[PDB]
């Protein structure tokens, strides 16, 4: 099979700019390449054909060049849709491969948390459980610090943490931390606390709650 | 409008079959072949096999043996199956179209499906409300959400009031707990001001059980 | 590596 090389793995540029994609195949392909968009969530979409020839309702931002065993998708002025994993696919040789991708990264200003804490409701404590979740929004860079403490007790290896991809529009992340406790140890406390740290914040932001 | 629709997300039992039905419109199945490519964690990107429009098959090499496309014209399905399936088979699925016959250059895809390969029960999620509070209102934005939890396999969709609530809406992935259930949140900042006048919903479907829940979150 | 949870390379 034809091994289709695809570097680097990560690009992260800030938007306006112009960013290429390399893909390197193992042998001579012609310009037998296509190259797809994959968003999150999404299935993938053809951006270009055969290394150069462009997709009807595509943006004209997008464009391809090369032959033989070297290629570059390239798009002029990156914009905050562009964030996705792009991949190659070579054609010339049966079967068909795909390469490993590059993911697409954007530069922006950076941007605090708002934080935000949620006790456990009352019908999960019905079963037995209880979750307390603690909710960082939309901000940038990614690297955030979540600190929980529950009776100034702090907590760990008890919670887990969630963060999305970039948002397409502002380009912010978001993240939840979520403690878990049984119900039993739930309830033999009182102050609950999550504490934000975020290069975009000037201290550590505290939210907390005492139980009822 | 070319559209290829695939059948929902599931659970295999290790060492069986997976069957997967791809229903296209807006083309003929006499006029196009229809591919289908997968996309694992370990192997990204492959293509498996093809069915053309006359009916003749082709298999990627490591497949022949366990891998069966077949389709109705007339009913415009195609028909995905693969024999004894192992846990590295766990991908998303897709049913693809090129933009010429005889090509290989896919212009149209599916929404995918996303197999999970376990030996596991399918399970259900319990949907809790994250009610929005003083501790969850800041400069008049009101922060709201359902926690989704303890569930078998991946997916759930999460929506918000049918689909017409959607900016501001973050539905975070999904985490494996150790209980081998997986456990997500979904949260939308709102004006509090619409707290009053407003109904918050989020609409969870667990295809693989069948599962749909509509959870109205009210301030406490 | 491909995260099926996203569809996204993580
Ligand atoms: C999974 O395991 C088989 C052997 O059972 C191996 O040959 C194959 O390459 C693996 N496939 C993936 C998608 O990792």
């Amino acid at each position: 099979d034809i091994l289709l090389t695809q570097s680097p793995v990560i690009l992260s540029v800030s938007p306006g700019e112009r960013v290429s994609f390399s893909c390197r195949a193992s042998q001579s392909i012609g310009t037998n390449i296509h190259w797809y968009q994959q968003r999150t969530n999404g299935s993938p979409r053809l951006l270009i054909k055969y290394a150069s020839e462009s997709i009807s309702g595509i943006p004209s931002r997008f464009s391809g060049s090369g032959s033989g065993t070297d290629f570059t998708l390239s798009i002029n002025s990156v914009e905050s849709e562009d964030i996705a994993d792009y991949y190659c696919q070579q054609n010339n040789n049966w079967p068909t491969t795909f390469g490993a991708g590059t993911k697409l990264e954007l530069k922006r200003t950076v941007a605090a948390p708002s934080v935000f804490i949620f006790p456990p409701s009352d019908e999960q404590l019905k079963s037995g459980t209880a979750s307390v979740v603690c909710l960082l929004n939309n901000f940038y860079p990614r690297e955030a610090k979540v600190q929980w403490k529950v009776d100034n007790a702090l907590q760990s290896g008890n919670s887990q943490e969630s963060v999305t991809e970039q948002d397409s529009k502002d380009s912010t992340y978001s993240l939840s931390s979520t403690l878990t406790l049984s119900k039993a140890d739930y309830e033999k406390h009182k102050v609950y606390a999550c504490e934000v740290t975020h290069q975009g914040l000037s201290s550590p932001v505290t939210k907390s709650f005492n139980r009822g | 409008q070319v559209q290829l629709k695939q059948s929902g997300p599931g659970l295999v039992q290790p060492s069986q079959s997976l069957s997967i039905t791809c229903t296209v419109s807006g083309f003929s199945l006499t006029n196009y072949g229809v591919h289908w490519v997968r996309q694992s964690p370990g192997k990204g990107l492959e293509w498996l096999g093809v069915i053309w429009s006359g009916g003749n098959t082709d298999y990627n090499t490591p497949f022949t043996s366990r891998l069966s496309i077949n389709k109705d014209n007339s009913k415009s399905q195609v028909f995905f199956k693969m024999n004894s399936l192992q846990s590295n088979d766990t991908a998303i699925y897709y049913c693809a179209r090129a933009l010429t016959y005889y090509d290989y250059e896919f212009a149209y895809w599916g929404q995918g499906t996303l197999v999970t390969v376990s030996a596991a029960s399918t399970k259900g999620p319990s949907v809790f409300p994250l009610a929005p509070s003083s501790k969850s209102t800041s400069g008049g934005t009101a922060a709201l959400g359902c926690l989704v939890k303890d569930y078998f396999p991946e997916p759930v969709t999460v929506s918000w009031n049918s689909g017409a609530l959607t900016s501001g809406v973050h539905t975070f992935p999904a985490v494996l707990q150790s209980s081998g259930l997986y456990s997500l949140s979904s949260v939308v900042t709102v004006p509090s001001s619409s707290l009053g006048t407003q109904t918050y919903i989020c609409n969870v479907n667990h295809k693989p059980s069948n599962t749909k829940v509509d959870k109205r979150v009210e301030p406490k | 590596q491909f995260d099926l949870s996203t569809r996204r390379l993580k």
